[PDB]
């Protein structure tokens, strides 16, 4: 469950980033928090 | 830690 636009990608830093495609923007908080 | 630059298309 994230934000509309936002892609779930586990990195191998044992952590999902978060990351919205048409804006272009990359987040480590889950960006309902930072809007 | 470490961001990672976005481009992903």
């Amino acid at each position: 469950f994230l934000p509309k636009g936002w892609e779930v990608r586990h990195a191998p830093n044992g952590r999902p980033f978060f990351i919205d495609h048409n804006t272009k923007t990359t987040t480590w908080e889950d960006p309902r928090l930072k809007i | 830690t470490a961001p990672p630059e976005y481009m992903e298309a």
